[PDB]
Order: structure tokens, then C-alpha cells, then sequence
């Protein structure tokens, strides 16, 4: 592992300093269906003319970005997604930008979000959780080894694959940072004591996001839920976690220390760092390089029916996408 | 149960990243 990863830094490192630009343009793509909306984007199924194949295509208006105030965010998406390379990693295939939007086309993960076939089924069995977990940790390794922190650990972020891998998508509040960083931002059930507290804080609130995220595939159901986001916050302050009668005491006790309101104390950020983790008894099992080769026979495979099929995505009110005939933001956007 | 009290909540949809 030390090894492996000093060598993918490299590469990460000249695509980071000189990133890729204009790699398409809007009419060479067809547009089919929106896969799926978010805070700031939105998410269609393309079809690309010369090639025949299909791509998830992210649109962001350039004004609605600015309103938001995701000017920055934005960059960092688009600059940290062109730049790594990881088998559990959306791949962007081309960007570009118009008068009124940026685009990023990625390729096409069809299983859906594991957010839907989680809530649908209920809740994943131990071994089922623990394929996934053992995917966002080898992947936060990566990711982390690189100095940088994804910030949305997430069901609604995370897409199913053909072989029933996970693909990790939306990196708009990754950022690469060495020391601390002070953004307020993620997703209310899955923002670690730390960032709440506007503290500063480090990669160390991606391994919390994991213990959410564990704890949701196992349970059905966060650790902390209410109707209002401040009602949500109180409880993940408070530090306070029930488990249900069927975790188990290996799964019970990874959590508990994944779940430390303690920085000095959490799991991931101790000297041993990942390995903690990774030897842990809920991941005796786990056959970490044969995850990592996708070598091994997923639990649950979703059902395709050719190409371009989206029966794994519910259905979104189609909107059109309008480009002004004057330039927005042209200098914000200059990187892009 | 703790179930049925999340699946009676406001937040059982699709959740969205906070935008201020
Ligand atoms: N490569 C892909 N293949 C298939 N579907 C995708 C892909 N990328 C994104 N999606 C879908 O589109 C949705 C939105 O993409 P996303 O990048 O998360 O927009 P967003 O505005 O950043 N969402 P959020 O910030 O969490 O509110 C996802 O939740 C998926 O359902
Ligand atoms: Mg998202
Ligand atoms: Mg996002």
C-alpha cells in the first residue's frame, strides 16, 4: 500500500497543477433523461453522437453558483474529480462551459443511488454493509493520502456499478488542505461534532461520516434524525448513540469509536491512522486487496436492461436548459 | 420503535447538501 499510493500521488500531482479544459461541447451530446437533482446541480442522461455511449452530465448555472456562493467549490469539484484516478471513483470524461453553465460529464454508474435500494429494502446485513464500508475505506485512503477531504459520505452520493461496486460521486465540497479548514457545509445527519461547533477541523470528519454511513446501512436509519436540521445538530452534539438490539458487539464497538466526539480519540485519527480500521475485528473477514481488484462477488447486483436503461433512478421533472446569448461570469469561471 | 419513529419523520427523502 505505502508503495502504491506514493506512485498514484504523482500522477494526481501533474494533473492538479495543470488541469484539463474544454474537452467538449454541448452538441456533441444528446440529452435523454435527468438522473437526479441536488442542492446545486442537476444530473442527465446524455448520449454521445460520434461514440454511441452514455454519460451522466452535471449542470451547474454559473449564476446560481454565484447566489450560492459555491464560486470556489465549484473550482475544487471540477479541478480534484479531473485529477484522480481510483477504481471506486466516478471518472469525469469531459468538461466544458457555455455562455450560461459548466458541465461535467462522468461516465454513466446505471445501479442507481444506494440511497434508493437502501430505503426500499430496509436495511443491509452486516456482511452487505461491511462490502460497502470496506470500499469508502479504501477510498477515503486514497483520498486522504493525497491531502484531500470529501465532506458529503452520504447513501444519496454513492452509486451502484454493474458489478455491484460503489462509485463515489459529487466532489462539489471536496478540497485539497493541508491543516485545518473552517467551511460549514455537508449534509445535516452526516456533519461530524466539530464542523457544528465551528471549531476548524481536518479529514478526520470523513471517518465520522463513515461511522454515519455504517451505522445507516446496518440500521436502517441514522444515528441522529429529526425534522429540522437544528433539532439534528443538538443530538450529534450530545454525542449520545443507541444501537438496535441486532448490531453486533464487533459492529457496536468499530462505531463507538468511529462515532468520538473526540477528536483524540476517533478511529482514522490516531497515530496508527487507517490501520486502526482496517484491523479491526468487524473487518477480520474482509480481504482488503481482493475488495480493491474487484475480485469479489458482490452481495447484491442490480437489474440492467441494456444500455442507457434508467429503472434504477426514480423520475425528475425534466427542465430545459437555457444558455443566454451574453456570457455570465466569464471571469469567475476563467479556470474552469 | 425507533423505526417507526424515523419513518414517520420529515427526513426519509432524498437529503440535499446545505447551501446558505
Ligand atoms: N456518474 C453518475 N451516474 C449516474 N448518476 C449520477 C452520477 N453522478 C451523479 N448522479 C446522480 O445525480 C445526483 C446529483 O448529483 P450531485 O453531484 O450529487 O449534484 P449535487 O447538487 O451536488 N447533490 P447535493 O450537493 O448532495 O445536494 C446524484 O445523487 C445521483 O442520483
Ligand atoms: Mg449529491
Ligand atoms: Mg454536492
Amino acid at each position: 500500500v505505502k508503495e502504491f499510493l506514493a506512485k498514484a500521488k504523482e500522477d494526481f500531482l501533474k494533473k492538479w497543477e495543470t488541469p484539463s479544459q474544454n474537452t467538449a461541447q454541448l452538441d456533441q451530446f444528446d440529452r435523454i433523461k435527468t438522473l437526479g437533482t441536488g442542492s446545486f446541480g442537476r444530473v442527465m442522461l446524455v448520449k454521445h453522437k460520434e461514440s454511441g455511449n452514455h454519460y451522466a452530465m452535471k449542470i451547474l448555472d454559473k449564476q446560481k453558483v454565484v447566489k450560492l456562493k459555491q464560486i470556489e467549490h465549484t473550482l475544487n469539484e471540477k479541478r480534484i474529480l479531473q485529477a484522480v484516478n481510483f477504481p471506486f471513483l466516478v471518472k469525469l470524461e469531459f468538461s466544458f462551459k457555455d455562455n450560461s453553465n459548466l458541465y461535467m460529464v462522468m461516465e454513466y454508474v446505471a445501479g442507481g443511488e444506494m440511497f434508493s435500494h437502501l430505503r426500499r429494502i430496509g436495511r443491509f446485513s452486516e456482511p452487505h454493509a461491511r462490502f460497502y464500508a470496506a470500499q469508502i475505506v479504501l477510498t477515503f485512503e486514497y483520498l486522504h493520502s493525497l491531502d484531500l477531504i470529501y465532506r458529503d459520505l452520504k447513501p444519496e452520493n454513492l452509486l451502484i456499478d454493474q458489478q455491484g461496486y460503489i462509485q463515489v460521486t459529487d466532489f462539489g465540497f471536496a478540497k485539497r488542505v493541508k491543516g485545518r479548514t473552517w467551511t460549514l457545509c455537508g449534509t445535516p445527519e452526516y456533519l461530524a461534532p466539530e464542523i457544528i461547533l465551528s471549531k476548524g477541523y481536518n479529514k478526520a470528519v470523513d471517518w465520522w461520516a463513515l461511522g454515519v454511513l455504517i451505522y445507516e446501512m446496518a440500521a436502517g436509519y441514522p444515528p441522529f434524525f429529526a425534522d429540522q436540521p437544528i433539532q439534528i445538530y443538538e443530538k450529534i452534539v450530545s454525542g449520545k448513540v443507541r444501537f438496535p438490539s441486532h448490531f453486533s458487539s464487533d459492529l457496536k464497538d468499530l462505531l463507538r469509536n468511529l462515532l468520538q466526539v473526540d477528536l483524540t480519540k476517533r478511529f482514522g485519527n490516531l497515530k496508527n491512522g487507517v490501520n486502526d480500521i482496517k484491523n479491526h475485528k468487524w473487518f477480520a473477514t474482509t480481504d482488503w486487496i481482493a475488495i480493491y481488484q474487484r475480485k469479489v462477488e458482490a452481495p447484491f447486483i442490480p437489474k440492467f436492461k441494456g444500455p442507457g436503461d434508467t429503472s434504477n433512478f426514480d423520475d425528475y421533472e425534466e427542465e430545459e436548459i437555457r444558455v443566454s446569448i451574453n456570457e455570465k461570469c466569464g471571469k469567475e469561471f476563467t479556470e474552469f | 420503535t425507533t423505526y417507526a419513529d424515523f419513518i414517520a419523520s420529515g427526513r426519509t427523502g432524498r437529503r440535499n447538501a446545505i447551501h446558505d
